[PDB]
RNA sequence: AUCAGAGUGGCGCAGCGGAAGCGUGGUGGGCCCAUAACCCACAGGUCCCAGGAUCGAAACCUGGCUCUGAUACCA
RNA sequence: AUGUAAA
RNA sequence: GGGCGGAAGACAUUGUCAGGUGGGGAGUUUGGCUGGGGCGGCCAAUCUGUUAAAAGAUAACGCAGGUGUCCUAAGAUGAGCUCAACGAGAACAGAAAUCUCGUGUGGAACAAAAGGGUAAAAGCUCGUUUGAUUCUGAUUUCCAGUACGAAUACGAACCGUGAAAGCGUGGCCUAUCGAUCCUUUAGAUCUUCGGAGUUUGAAGCUAGAGGUGUCAGAAAAGUUACCACAGGGAUUACUGGCUUGUGGCAGCCAAGCGUUCAUAGCGACGUUGCUUUUUGAUCCUUCGAUGUCGGCUCUUCCUAUCAUUGCGAAGCAGAAUUCACCAAGUGUUGGAUUGUUCACCCACCAAUAGGGAACGUGAGCUGGGUUUAGACCGUCGUGAGACAGGUUAGUUUUACCCU
RNA sequence: CCGACUUUGUGAAAUGA
RNA sequence: GUGAUUUCUGCCCAGUGCUCUGAAUGUCAAAGUGAAGAAAUUCAACCAAGCGCGGGUAAACGGCGGGAGUAACUAUGACUC
RNA sequence: AAACUUUAAAUAGGUAGGAUGGCGCGGCUGCUUCGGUGAGCCGUGCCAUGGAAUCGGGUGCUCCAAGUGGGCCAUUUUUGGUAAGCAGAACUGGCGAUGCGGGAUGAACCGGAAGCCGGGUUACGGUGCCCAACUGCGCGCUAACCUAGAACCCACAAAGG
RNA sequence: UCGUUCGUCUGACUUGGGUAUAGGGGCGAAAGACUAAUCGAACCAUCUAGUAGCUGGUUCCCUCCGAAGUUUCCCUCAGGA
RNA sequence: UUGAAACACGGACCAAGGAGUCUGACAUGCGUGCGAGUCGACGGGUUCUGAAACCUGGGAUGCGCAAGGAAGCUGACGAGC
């Protein structure tokens, strides 16, 4: 009659099932977000490599 | 909360486009014109029988209000205007603390 | 809720008059050139008992002015008509009791009885068991005159207005007390179904507005305004007052 | 049992931090032969008990005490 | 407003 | 004399708008949580410490408390100083006024709650100021890895301060706040009014405010005992179940009472248990109905024994009375008043013990109470109405089935 | 309930323009 | 509304309601008037009843208090604040 | 001493254990430095015995969607309560969704998870009868004139003699 | 409804026929009574297969895979995303 | 329903009727035709059992091939690891 409930049980038991997914390590992994100055020059840096 | 008559703030006018000299004034709601889209919707709406239209506010429990400050800078005469936090007792250029 | 006892009157259903025994209309002669510049005598046939009324009524027999015939009229009884009497109707006719007169020709103070109001609507005030009405003043220059209504009340009436001499008959019938349900009974059944009345206090809120409550009280002011709508103009329409009247409250 | 309200001069009561009064009562004169009454002066209080903040408390918050007033219903 | 019981 | 006779008369009145009144009437609502619901409160937004079990997460109407603000400085920066307290001292000066020196790890202060943090500072004083600014993104916290609020780190501008490094995107950090639509303001010498222009107005775009505290945000009072429908044993009142605080019962030790004497008879301070007739707690069965108090009737069982049979002990001389033992075979009454169980009197008695059996027993009775509809009083409510206030009247259905 | 317009025409005076 | 008869119906008009009075310089619509405007429109004055302000009304709805001290036995408290 | 702490477990928590590495050479940078000084990238060439143990194909990627969103029991930690077949939490497992063998009977206690059959051997539990298995081989304790005592949960008994 | 026992019985009396009042209406000596076994809003048809987060039911076999009572939000707690 | 043989509810028995269908929009998945196209669906001409079938238009009807803005408007200059 309690409206209020709140358990972990089974929780782990269905959060193991699909497994802990860990997503996929990637190779260059991506800079979204990194320091603006930074990626300025990195993208000027690419734009006149020879 | 006191704010000073006169504050060195930034313009975004383009032809400012700095810190300059802003005089303070204090936000008041213009008076509400009868020719807006949504009064001769709801004066529309509101015609003939069927009552109230649209719901009335009634259950007000603010007791403050954001006061809103126009800046004017006297280097190209255009207000910009920012809130401070909300406030009760509130004046612009009053006496200084002791 | 529904509507209430005091709406439901105007339709007549069961609330109209029980009119089958009365014996007509009680009212003058129809005002003519005879009775404008002369006088008219009629004899009194018979005093009737009209069902319903608290006064007698006067059958009257006067001669047709203009074509061979008999009219019986029948006025409201002034106190002191017995049959064979001859009354006078028009203008000329003597100040006597059961004599009708205009008012141009009553002398102040004089009492009187079954005025009339618009010269010929054939006498309207004063026709209730023992009341009268006392002419007051006249005023000949606009041809006008006063009255003292039984009410108290104090009229200008026009001057060539008709009225009996004399007081309706019957006075004081309301001052014995009926002693019983019965004498009740009686004398509404033969007036109108207005008898017996419940205290709305003992009804229900559905049909009237001092209804319900486990007690039996009004709720709120007894007194509602004169606009109020019927329905709720219950109680004591726009009163002025309450209470016992005492001092020049009575006058 | 909960929830309010109030604890201030001897009694009943006013009080908005700088901060204590009102009537009356008491004390000393005065009028009277004497007592009132009346006139003129005089002294008041642990601001319920214990803390804190606050320039600044009796007030503000809280804990403890005592009285009063409410609400305690459908079975 | 008033006036020892103590003779 | 082309006026039927009077009265009022361009006022009443008729129609359309306009404002007020309008439970007479219509339509509708009258939140949620909740150890049933109602009243109370907010455990609905939200912060600190704990519970929280040494990563994170973690609940209850758990605990101790806080928030709807305050601030042109109590924000930014720089510089100088060190705080509370103690010790010795200096006219009036005392426990306490002002000054000086010594010690001083923070025992002070930092707007507030509590935690954390800070000492040539994040505190105190002083100088100068407005980074409490503009543009849009990114991340963290809650999170579904949405929003909001708050915070953090860069970027592009413009500035404050310092000599400079730097520090600054409000408050030392953790809470202190807000959607759609509408209105209103700020900005571009911006866009549209769709036949083309001038020209008011209006409509837009970007960014703020007007506020929703039920705080991811309807516009909203009661009553029903005249009530109704859907349902619920997710949920109350009767019985039953676990528990036994509470009610009842009985042990242990022995300070004393018992004129001397702890234990004949009690046994305080303590302490251990038993019981399911009370009451409490719960909410497990039962709400497509288990017929609800009491009494009458009648039966059966329990012993925690009142008499009755047999005994032991005494502060048992006899008589009577008290304590205990084997003992439930037998008995435990007539009445006043109350519906009462209970109670309390009168009297008898050998005795007028306690109890259980779905608080035994309504297709066994009664219907006094309670518990519909009538009605009255009182308190309450403005009113309908309410009362675990009082009073009166109020339908008690079926067996023939199986045992 | 009262206000205005309407049926609602005629001429006369006194105060405002 | 109360309920024959007898006897009597005490105080309160602050509250709610009812009603009465309108000097006018409170508030107060549509109409109607003036001004600004190129016009829509805005602004002003004027503005009825209603409300407000002011009186009456309880056989109108209703309501009708506390705390202390005091008598020469004690008790109470006629009395006093 | 839960809202005290200097110290400080166990259990659990995070990360790493290579082929997505390293070095050399010459190129770009609008970033960065007093500066080839760095930081990063680009082209090229070389090396890198697979870099603890054990185990194994993978949500690895995506789409469409059902039902569910009333839970309960148990051991340990644990809040309120006197306690509760009570209310609320933590890790795990069971029941629900599950039969089967044992605990006499019981949803969650013990063993154990299952296609239908034959054979063998077991787990838990027992071997007096009910009831398949010994009145088996040993050693003690108990004598109950109270229903002696006799199964993890469990169906309880204490203080004291 | 039946039996006995009761109330009134010259009266506000008992009653037949005619006639009037019809549903938010009637009528009520007032019980929310009566209005055709129906009344705190009759009955008949229609809108109508009203709506329902609630109760009940929901039809053949085998094989294979096979859970949840937990987060967040909601006038949200018997519900839905 | 956490839990049913339950003292939870429905079921006396038989036979027949009896409960996820139709339509619109959308979407994923699958099959077919064509494929920068694709649809002939409203009409027209035919149609010797025919409401069928077959033919016809389309040079722009629907969707698709261009998107971003509120709007005026502008509208993909050709990819490396
Ligand atoms: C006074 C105004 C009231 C309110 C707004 O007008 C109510 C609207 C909003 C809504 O929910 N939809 C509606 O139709 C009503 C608002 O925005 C506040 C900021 C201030
Ligand atoms: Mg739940
Ligand atoms: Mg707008
Ligand atoms: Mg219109
Ligand atoms: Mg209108
Ligand atoms: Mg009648
Ligand atoms: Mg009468
Ligand atoms: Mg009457
Ligand atoms: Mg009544
Ligand atoms: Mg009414
Ligand atoms: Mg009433
Ligand atoms: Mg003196
Ligand atoms: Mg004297
Ligand atoms: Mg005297
Ligand atoms: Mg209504
Ligand atoms: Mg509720
Ligand atoms: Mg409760
Ligand atoms: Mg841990
Ligand atoms: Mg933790
Ligand atoms: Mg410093
Ligand atoms: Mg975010
Ligand atoms: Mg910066
Ligand atoms: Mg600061
Ligand atoms: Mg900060
Ligand atoms: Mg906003
Ligand atoms: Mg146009
Ligand atoms: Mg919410
Ligand atoms: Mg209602
Ligand atoms: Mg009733
Ligand atoms: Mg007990
Ligand atoms: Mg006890
Ligand atoms: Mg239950
Ligand atoms: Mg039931
Ligand atoms: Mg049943
Ligand atoms: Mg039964
Ligand atoms: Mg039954
Ligand atoms: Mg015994
Ligand atoms: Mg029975
Ligand atoms: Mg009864
Ligand atoms: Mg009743
Ligand atoms: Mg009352
Ligand atoms: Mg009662
Ligand atoms: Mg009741
Ligand atoms: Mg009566
Ligand atoms: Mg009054
Ligand atoms: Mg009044
Ligand atoms: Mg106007
Ligand atoms: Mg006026
Ligand atoms: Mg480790
Ligand atoms: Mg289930
Ligand atoms: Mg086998
Ligand atoms: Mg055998
Ligand atoms: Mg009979
Ligand atoms: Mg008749
Ligand atoms: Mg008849
Ligand atoms: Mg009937
Ligand atoms: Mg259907
Ligand atoms: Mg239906
Ligand atoms: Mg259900
Ligand atoms: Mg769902
Ligand atoms: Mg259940
Ligand atoms: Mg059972
Ligand atoms: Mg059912
Ligand atoms: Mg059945
Ligand atoms: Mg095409
Ligand atoms: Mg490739
Ligand atoms: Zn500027």
């Amino acid at each position: 009659a309690k409206s209020k409930n709140h358990t972990a049980h089974n929780q782990s038991y269905k959060a193991h099932r699909n497994g802990i997914k860990k997503p996929k390590r990637q190779r260059q992994a991506s800079t979204k977000g990194m320091d603006p100055k930074f990626l300025r020059n990195l993208r000027y840096s690419r734009k006149h490599n020879v | 909360v006191n704010v000073p008559k006169t504050k060195k703030t930034y313009c975004k006018n383009k032809e400012c486009k700095k810190h300059t000299l802003h005089k303070v004034t204090q936000y008041k709601k213009g008076k509400d014109s009868l020719s807006a889209q949504g009064k001769r919707r709801y004066d529309r709406k509101q015609s003939g029988y069927g009552g109230q239209t649209k719901p009335v506010f009634h259950k007000k429990a603010k007791t403050t209000k954001k006061i809103v400050l126009k800046l004017q800078c006297q280097s190209c005469k255009h207000y910009s205007q920012r809130a401070i936090k909300r406030c009760k007792h509130f004046e612009i250029g009053g006496d200084k603390k002791g | 809720g529904r509507v209430i006892r005091a709406q439901r009157k105007g339709a007549g259903s069961v609330f109209k008059s029980h009119t089958h025994h009365r014996k007509g209309p009680a009212r003058f002669r129809s005002l003519d050139f005879g009775e404008r510049n002369g006088y008219l005598k009629g004899v009194v046939t018979d005093v009737i008992h009209d069902p319903g009324r608290g006064a007698p009524l006067a059958k009257v027999t006067f001669r047709h002015p203009f074509r061979y015939k008999h009219q019986k009229e029948l006025f409201v009884a002034a106190e002191g008509m017995y049959t064979g009497q001859f009354v006078y109707c028009g203008r000329r006719a003597t100040l006597s009791v059961g004599n009708v007169l205009p008012l141009r020709s009553v002398p102040e103070g004089g009492v009187i009885c079954n005025v009339e109001h618009h010269v010929g609507d054939r006498g309207v005030f004063a026709r209730a068991s023992g009341d009268y009405a006392i002419v007051i003043s006249h005023n000949p220059d606009n041809g006008t005159s006063r009255i003292k209504l039984p009410s108290g009340a104090k009229k200008i009436v026009p001057s060539s207005c008709r009225a009996m001499i004399g007081q309706v008959a019957g006075g004081g019938r309301t001052e014995k007390p009926m002693l019983k349900a019965g004498n009740a009974y009686h004398k509404y059944r033969v007036k109108r179904n207005s008898w017996p009345k419940v205290r709305g206090v003992a009804m229900n809120p559905v049909e009237h507005p001092h209804g319900g409550g486990n007690h039996q009280h009004i709720g709120h002011a007894s007194t509602v305004r004169r606009d109020a709508p019927p329905g709720q103009k219950v109680g004591l329409i726009a009163a002025r007052r309450t209470g016992r009247l005492r001092g020049q409250a009575a006058a």
